[PDB]
């Protein structure tokens, strides 16, 4: 009911502030509704914009709030915000005060806890909360950041060197590409599963355009393009072998005589060989997501492989027709060139 | 006694005590303040070019002071017009710097105390941006002056008395 | 989509010597 | 200044579409034919040659649809090919079209001053 | 108000886009039938009024793709004649429509009170 007052009478007469509210009315709504600013009355001030109280609770003397109490989904306050920020610019505006406010006020009280540290049940920081969240007003926020006061630099991300008069410099932390350890910023908004279609803008400006523009130049685009003509001899070989195949009927079955059949089953193992290889990298892929269309790409060399391997059985079943399947797969993998671009 | 590093402490927090016995001790020694012990030796950079990164509010009155014993072991000249040799900031002298901080009267004093006003700056920073940047106003303290966009300093450096800057200078 | 197959061609490169 | 602009549209859906296209088209040609020699036997239709350009026409709208009575094996030669025709000529083009109705859009009107220089 | 639409929009079209067109079209049809009669010998296909009424075919699109055996020189005629295929049908039309739905977007409808007059 947003009341200073009466607020101050019940918590001087002894309310108690650790206290959940836990029914399924503030978990996600069933619709019930409704709604989520996690449980904790504390993280209910701050989330209900009431600088003022979230002030009053914490400074005040009966029972300062507890700062670090993890609700039910082990969602702190600043994991609170970050699920009520809603890309609107005022709310952005708002929240990304109110979280400035709370982690300048943690530095002054108990400059120990670190507390963007502090994971919900599910492990997220509350970075990594709004990044695997869209919520892209505060990730240009927590990245962007630098409190310039005294004990400031304890809450601060990103630090600016030399001001030209035309420009800027910075060194931004990172946390994020090097969180590789538990999850990554880009690892959260890399998959992006992006059904939240705020995902996508959100590899943008702040920390992460110029670094993985960066990532990119130095070791893996290079990495990239030697990825991609091992696969484009692989398609050659593979169209080679299929292309110089026998008529004889049941094959082979045996293969000597003289050098061009030496030069073919090459071709033949080298194929099959590349096959299982992409059926194995799929599941690979499909077990790290084990479960997860998102990854149409991811599909469809799994796709051919199996078709690389429901020829290989057939071949030595010798059913005829093996051919049908390998001719699929063939037609499958110059299209898998395709991909390859992304993006040119 | 002093060093490089006790002057460019001392200008760094705008103590202009730390060099009062400054003008007593480099009568002394016959030490000055353009050698290349005072400057920083690679940034090219001097108790003034020390004053003009560590500008607080834009003023400073170890600038007075400095430049001032800078003028006593005439030093000055030189010492007011060290500019970084490193490739990075380089040829950027203190007028450079007072004018990429926007201060008619830094500017006023230092042209008065003689900088020089054809200081090149030449590094790849000034030059098209490798990525450095960056970035080029084309080096010549006026050209830096006018593409600035502040039109009384460029009116102060042609139209002022110790040196007119040149206007036809590429 | 530069970035998936950055985000992974690193992470299937055992976690190397890199800006980190 | 009613016919400059013709030449234009013509020199730059050339250069533009053309080569942001033809390499996405000769990989669903070539693997194809590559997939249609290798399955089928005979016909100037295993030339690759001969069977790149009998799978041209399809996408040109030239197709013969079912030429050929030849195959051991059974259906799958008809179903590779309506993929590669439901595949190419209905699915592609549009695309290819769509772009250069795409670039029909803009270089016709502020494209105008051109002419002038 | 429904009907007298479709009138001016066949009129429209055949003013603007046939005169702005069936110039840049006349110069690559009388271009390569020039080029088949000079490079081919015969069939009813050297007759320049016969070829350049066949080569019309494939931009309508009744395309008979390699309707004649009898050239020396084996593939010549076939790259000049798709080089006019995907140069004529599959680039110049589109363009050609492109145009025309370009006007029935603006002819469809501050065309209107045109018949109030």
């Amino acid at each position: 009911r947003r009341n200073m007052t009466l607020v101050t009478l019940l918590v001087e007469n002894g309310a108690d502030v650790q206290a959940a509210a836990n029914g399924d009315f503030f978990k996600k709504t069933k619709g019930r509704p409704g709604f989520y600013f996690g449980e904790l009355p504390l993280s209910l001030a701050a989330c209900t914009n009431q600088l003022a109280i979230v002030k009053f609770l914490l400074q005040n003397s009966w029972q300062p709030a507890d700062i670090s109490a993890r609700d039910s989904v082990g969602n702190t306050v600043l994991h609170a915000l970050v699920e009520v920020a809603d890309n609107t610019v005022d709310n952005t505006k708002f929240v990304t005060s109110m979280y400035n406010e709370i982690l300048i006020l943690g530095a002054k009280l108990h400059p120990t806890l670190k507390l963007e540290e502090i994971t919900n049940r599910k492990g997220l920081t509350p970075l990594a909360l709004a990044a695997s969240s869209g919520k892209i007003g505060v990730l240009a926020y927590i990245l962007q950041r630098e409190i310039h006061e005294p004990e400031c630099r304890h809450l601060s991300r990103k630090f600016t060197e030399w001001a030209y008069g035309p420009v800027h410099s910075s060194l931004y932390d990172l946390s994020c590409i090097d969180t590789c350890e538990k999850n990554s910023v880009l690892e959260v908004i890399a998959y992006s599963s992006s059904e939240t279609p705020n995902r996508h803008d959100m590899l943008l400006v702040e920390p992460l355009n110029r670094l993985l523009q960066d990532k990119w130049d130095r070791f893996v685009k290079r990495i990239f393009y030697f990825n991609f003509f091992v696969y484009c001899l692989y398609m050659i070989i593979f169209t080679a072998a299929a292309y110089y195949r026998p008529v004889e009927g049941l094959p082979p079955y045996k293969l000597k005589n003289t050098v061009g059949d030496y030069f073919r089953v090459t071709g033949e193992i080298l194929s099959v060989s590349g096959g299982v290889y992409f059926f194995f990298r799929g599941i690979q892929y499909f077990l790290q997501r084990r479960p997860s269309v998102d990854s149409y790409s991811e599909i469809l060399f799994f796709v051919q492989s199996l078709f690389m391997l429901v020829s290989v059985v057939l071949y030595f079943s010798q059913r005829k027709e093996y051919v049908a399947s390998m001719v699929f797969s063939l037609a499958m993998g110059w299209t898998n060139m395709l991909y390859y671009t992304r993006g040119f | 006694l002093y060093d490089r590093r006790s002057i460019f402490d001392a200008v760094a927090q705008s103590n202009c005590q730390e060099l009062e016995s400054l003008l007593p001790f480099l009568q002394r020694s016959k030490k000055r303040l353009t050698d290349s012990e005072f400057k920083d030796p690679e940034t090219g950079k001097t108790c003034l070019l020390k004053a003009m990164l560590n500008l607080h509010n834009g003023q400073n009155d170890t600038i007075a002071l400095l430049l001032d014993v800078a003028r006593k072991t005439d030093s000055l000249k030189q010492f007011v017009n060290a500019s970084y040799t490193d490739s990075y900031y380089k040829g950027q002298t203190a007028l450079h710097i007072a004018i990429e901080r926007r201060n008619m009267t830094l500017v006023t004093l230092l042209v008065e105390n003689g900088a020089d006003v054809q200081a090149a700056a030449n590094g790849d920073f000034f030059k098209k941006t490798k990525g450095r940047p960056g970035f080029y106003f084309g080096e010549l303290p006026l050209s830096l002056a006018a593409c600035t966009n502040q039109l009384a300093i460029v009116k102060f450096l042609l139209q002022n008395s110790w040196q007119p800057a040149d206007i036809s200078a590429r | 989509q530069r970035a998936i197959t950055i985000l992974d061609t690193e992470k299937s490169f055992l976690k190397c010597m890199r800006k980190a | 200044q009613q016919m400059g602009i013709y030449a234009v549209m013509i020199e730059k859906m050339i250069l533009r579409d053309l080569c942001r296209f033809m390499f996405v088209y000769l990989v669903f040609l070539f693997g194809f034919s590559t997939a249609v020699v290798t399955l089928i036997e005979d016909g100037k239709y295993n030339s690759l040659y001969s069977t790149c350009l009998e799978l041209f026409k399809f996408t040109i709208g030239m197709g013969d649809l079912e030429f050929t009575e030849n195959y051991d094996f059974k259906a799958v030669f008809i179903i590779l090919l309506l993929a590669y025709v439901i595949l190419t000529y209905i699915l592609l083009l549009n695309m290819l079209i769509a772009l250069m109705g795409e670039t029909v859009n803009k270089i016709a009107q502020e494209s105008k001053n051109i002419w002038k220089l």
